[PDB]
């Protein structure tokens, strides 16, 4: 009766064979939520997934102390966090979290898509923040492209929160994985074009390095 | 409070409990270990390899 | 009653048997694991078969004429070379036409699209290297003393220009791929630089390699026939042979992936 | 007296019981052991290796006849093998994609799974229509499944990330036990040879003992200054062996209540992810991080062996029932079945 | 007088002198209007003016050659034909790559770096046109003695190889470009018109590329002038349906 036994191994072959190819199509991706930063508005048991698409290139994206369970993401695409742009040192926790899973010593082929999120709120405190006193020791970039309507001020803050994300990214990474700040705020409808966009930077960069020209 | 004290009273019974335990030489405990090894030091494939006649695996 | 070899001779077997064992070293490494299995690494195995029946060819050609005393067998063997010879040509063609399918479909790359492309682009390279093989054994050869010898003692004139004129239309289309990547890594690397130029210079070597080694032969093909001083074959046909030497090299071994078994 | 007079007795008490603890001992084993023949080289090799998975693999539990092969990746694939001629019997897929535990039956009829997803589902092979169907779910925990072993065909203990230890049962599902003591994380669990007792090693740097039937924990085995990723008993259900990631692999006796034998050497310092006995219970198998699956004597204390070959790493170990296999798993989809 | 001219001279003059018309009445339109000066605009200006240098140079070497002894001038007014020969040829690819540039940077293509491409591009075709056309006054001549020229009397052999060379490579920098608009037409969002288009140009140029390789010299005329005839008619069918199609060129001139 072996016959059958190796019939109903070759039968579940191709089958997985066939799950195989259709697997093999879609990316995956991480939110490392702050946990309060719009985790809920930036969408478009304890493990929640999500199937958006784009160009009919279908994703994967899924939600989650946190030290162990990281191991189980070594070959996300890229990871979605998402930091308050509101500070309370709430940033302060949220930039010692970055610093922890940048050096975290086996992800070492992932990068980071921010996403700076509730930046009214940030103008309206601003126009109307301080406790670090390297704020008044900084000047906007010489290469600022604000859009219009916006106070020296506002740049200024919004252009120094997300240069302390930064200045340790492009630290320590043996050119390897990168960060790519997309500020957005409540208001914007597009994100999703700015992932699919930083998606296919990265995985060109990787191709290039692997065929060693930059 | 009520939860401090639960926790400091559990951990005194615990630890008195694990307290008054026998603590067997080690001696006679490596002599049975030793003795279970040589009862059992033959039925050892892993250790002493075995012809393919009844050795599936080829 | 047999020939004396000069030099040169000489000089282009060792060549070929150089060529032979790295090209076989190469494949050897290759066809070692099956986890292998990949497209860029199947074309650069197709690259290193083409190149070892390259030097196989060469070898044998050699060790028929001025040791082992015979000629018509050698027509077969200088067929061999030609069949390699366009086989390393479309395979180097395929390779490079396949490192840009990857640096603009970087969202589709992974799929049965990429196997589907390779094994037309591959069968396609070797049925053209078959015909460039057999044409020299077919109606249009020189032996008949109906047509024309050209530079090349066996050949004749309308092959050789034939493999220029193919030679070169591929010569743009490679200079086109690059210019396009060329870009692509140019933009790339002005992004990364925004956030404060050895990009280019891979390329530009491996196309000075490429031409350095390739166009002088059909240069002084083209505007020449069977009067020329001997030694203007053996001077051009030197560097045809020794790009079989840097070809290898760069395609397989700068790679990080097989550089780990190598040292083992 | 909040916590003042407590914590004071506590600390006199662990004083005293350490001193007794330190008194009760002689010597180590090594000079008892050192006498014995040094048994030396070991020959182990790949026979049939299993391919097939599309991701790397996390577990891996025997059948009870040392021929039957569960393993699970995270693709929401669990698919039983058979290694001796690589067939493929049956297939499970999962609803779940980072499973992190496997498990067989001991009748070899039901079949578990978990990760985290907070749950610890199980199939079972005994359809009439021929299929696998999932069966009751039993769920309750706060964190993500590690281990999950079968102490009877209605009794299934678990673990957690939780700090929690309860088994549970198949009829109607419940947690008649909670057993808890540990402080981080309950990496794995070792199930008893006689079905009366378990281990488990948490990931505060210590691996206490428990019980069976009333949950009370009975001894302190204070190791490692690191974490910790397996255990397992010895065959006579006598002692156990602890892993670690600062690459020092050690055996614990239950009745010496301290450290009896270090096997560490200074030429890796990469980490651990298994162990397990030689059938004889004389080797014992590292899984270091390095890709090497190296062999301990377990009195010799020196390197038996440095078998190995593996690409990725190395997660899963193990013995088969009677000394037929030493299947490893691997990240590299690759099931390697060593003999 | 002596040399009375035969058939196909005249059929050549006809030829050149219908291009030479065309010509001018379409590069009078476009300049007629000062505002014209997108790229493509400036860049179709010099396809018209070296089809219609070739046009009116072969027209003009024609009536000398048979009206007197233009021998010099002869040799002079072959310069300037294959001066406007190769200038028609290397300014199609120019052309052609503009287009696929603007095709492809949809929205990024529109800046100041599309002028100084232009000029960088008209300067290329420019440059290889004069160094190609210069050496029939140059170093290489047939009128010297022992140097075997081609097909043509006063083409060295070397010189139209070179050509041949030079073209077949442009061949292929034209070749990938089609494809690469396939591509990107066919994956972001027509193809005909660019396959007649290539069709046209290898079909009415590739005969007399091809036809000085294979053969060295001392051929009948016959086969030189059945394998040069499609140049004309390839000189002259370009404008025709390469800018005279939009509403550019209409709409300028009804008014
Ligand atoms: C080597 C030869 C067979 O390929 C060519 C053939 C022609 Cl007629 C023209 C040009 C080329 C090389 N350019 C090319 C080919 C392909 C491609 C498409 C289908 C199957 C395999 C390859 N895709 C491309 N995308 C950008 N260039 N490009
Ligand atoms: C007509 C001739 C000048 O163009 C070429 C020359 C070579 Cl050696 C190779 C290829 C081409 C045509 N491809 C090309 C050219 C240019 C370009 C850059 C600088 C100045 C002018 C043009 N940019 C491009 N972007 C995508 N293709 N591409
Ligand atoms: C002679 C023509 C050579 C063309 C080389 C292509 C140059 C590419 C320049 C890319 C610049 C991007 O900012």
């Amino acid at each position: 009766e072996d016959k059958a036994a190796v019939e109903r191994s070759k039968m579940i072959e191709k089958q997985l064979q066939k799950d195989k190819q259709v697997y093999r199509a879609t990316h995956r991706l991480l939110l490392l939520g702050a946990g309060e930063s719009g985790k809920s508005t930036i969408v478009k048991s304890g493990i929640f997934e999500t199937k958006f698409q784009v160009d009919k290139v279908n994703f994967h994206m899924f939600d989650v102390e946190r030290r162990k369970w990281i191991q189980c993401f070594n070959d996300v695409t890229a990871i979605i966090f998402v930091v308050a742009s509101s500070s309370t040192n709430r940033l302060q926790e949220a930039l010692n979290l970055f610093k922890s899973i940048w050096n975290n010593r086996w992800l070492r082929t992932i990068s980071v898509i921010l996403f700076l999120n509730k930046q009214d709120l940030l103008a309206e405190k601003v126009l109307a923040e301080d406790y670090f006193p390297e704020f008044a020791r900084y000047t906007t970039p010489e290469d600022a492209t604000p859009e219009p309507g916006e106070d020296p001020r506002v740049t200024r803050a919004k252009y120094f929160i997300r240069d302390e994300f930064l200045r340790i990214s492009t630290a320590s990474g043996d050119g390897r994985h990168y960060c790519y700040p997309h500020f957005t705020c409540a208001v914007d409808t597009e994100n999703i074009r700015r992932v699919f966009n930083d998606c296919r930077d990265i995985i060109q960069r990787m191709h290039l390095r692997q065929y060693e020209l930059l | 409070n009520t939860a401090s004290i639960a926790q400091a009273r559990k951990l005194v019974e615990q630890l008195k409990m694990e307290a008054n335990i026998d603590r067997i030489k080690v001696s006679k405990a490596a002599a049975d270990l030793m003795a279970y090894c040589e009862a059992h030091a033959k039925e050892d494939p892993l250790l002493t390899p075995v012809p393919a006649s009844e050795n599936p695996f080829r | 009653p047999l020939p004396s070899p000069k030099a040169w001779d000489v000089v282009l077997c060792i060549s070929g048997t150089l060529v032979s064992c790295e090209n076989a070293l190469v494949v050897a490494i290759i066809v070692g694991t099956p986890a292998f299995r990949a497209p860029m690494f199947l074309l650069v195995g197709s690259l290193a078969v083409a190149d070892l029946l390259a030097g196989l060819g060469l070898v044998l050609h050699f060790a028929a004429v001025f040791c082992i005393g015979s000629a018509e067998m050698s027509l077969v063997l200088v067929g061999v070379l030609a069949m390699a010879f366009t086989a390393s040509i479309g395979s180097l063609l395929a390779i490079t036409v396949d490192r840009y399918l990857s640096l603009y479909n970087a969202l589709t790359y992974y799929s049965e699209t990429t196997v589907t492309r390779t094994y037309v682009m591959l069968a396609l390279v070797w049925g053209g290297a078959l015909g460039l093989g057999l044409l020299p054994v077919l109606a249009w050869n020189c032996l008949d003393g109906l047509t024309t010898c050209g530079v090349v003692y066996p050949l004749s004139k309308n092959h050789l220009v034939v493999l220029a004129i193919a030679f070169f239309m591929v010569f743009g289309i490679m200079l086109q791929l690059y210019a396009q990547i060329c870009r692509i890594v140019c933009r790339h690397a002005q992004q990364i630089a925004l956030q404060r130029r050895k990009g280019i210079a891979t390329l530009a070597v491996v196309l000075g390699a490429f031409a350095a080694c390739w166009l002088p032969f059909t240069v002084y093909c083209l505007l020449g026939d069977a009067h020329s001083p001997p030694l203007y074959t053996y001077l051009t046909l030197l560097p045809a042979t020794y790009n079989s030497m840097i070809n290898p090299i760069i395609y397989a071994f700068r790679n990080q992936d097989v550089q780990k078994v190598l040292w083992a | 007296s909040e916590l003042d007079q407590l914590r004071q007795e506590a600390e006199q008490l662990k004083n005293q019981i350490r001193d007794a603890r330190k008194a009760c001992a002689d010597a180590t084993l090594s000079q008892i052991t050192n006498n014995i023949d040094p048994v030396g080289r070991i020959q182990m090799r790949t026979r049939r290796t299993l391919r097939g998975h599309l991701a790397k693999i996390y577990a891996m539990h025997w059948g009870t006849d040392s021929r039957l092969l569960v393993s699970a990746s995270q693709d929401g694939k669990l698919i039983i093998w058979d290694s001796y001629t690589t067939n493929k019997v049956h297939a499970i897929p999962l609803r779940s994609s980072w499973v992190m535990t496997c498990a067989y039956a001991p009748s070899g009829n039901y079949v578990a799974c978990g990760g985290l997803d907070n749950i610890c589902s199980i199939y079972n092979l005994k359809t009439r229509e021929g299929n696998v169907r999932v069966s009751r779910e039993l769920a309750g925990h706060t964190g993500y499944l590690s281990c999950c072993r079968f102490l009877d065909d209605n009794q299934i203990v678990t673990s957690s990330g939780d700090t929690t230890c309860a088994l549970w049962d198949i009829e109607t599902g419940q947690q008649t036990t909670t057993f808890t003591g540990h402080t981080g994380d309950v990496m794995s669990l070792s199930l008893a040879p006689d079905t009366r007792l378990f281990v488990s090693g948490a990931c505060d740097a210590s691996a206490k003992l428990w019980d069976v039937r009333e949950g009370m924990c009975r001894q302190t085995f204070t190791g490692h200054e690191s974490d910790i990723n397996a255990i397992c008993f010895f065959p006579n259900g006598n002692a156990f062996a602890t892993g670690s990631d600062d690459a020092t692999c050690r055996l614990f006796d239950l009745r010496a209540d301290q450290e009896l034998m270090t096997y560490s050497h200074d030429n890796i310092i990469c980490g651990i992810t298994s162990v397990s006995f030689s059938k004889s219970g004389r080797l014992l198998l590292a899984g270091y991080d390095d890709f090497n699956c190296n062999v301990w004597d377990a009195l010799k204390a020196d390197r038996a062996g440095v078998l190995a070959g593996h690409d990725n790493r190395v997660s899963c170990l193990g013995v088969t029932d009677d000394g037929m296999a030493v299947a490893t798993g691997s990240w590299d989809s690759f099931l390697k079945i060593w003999n």
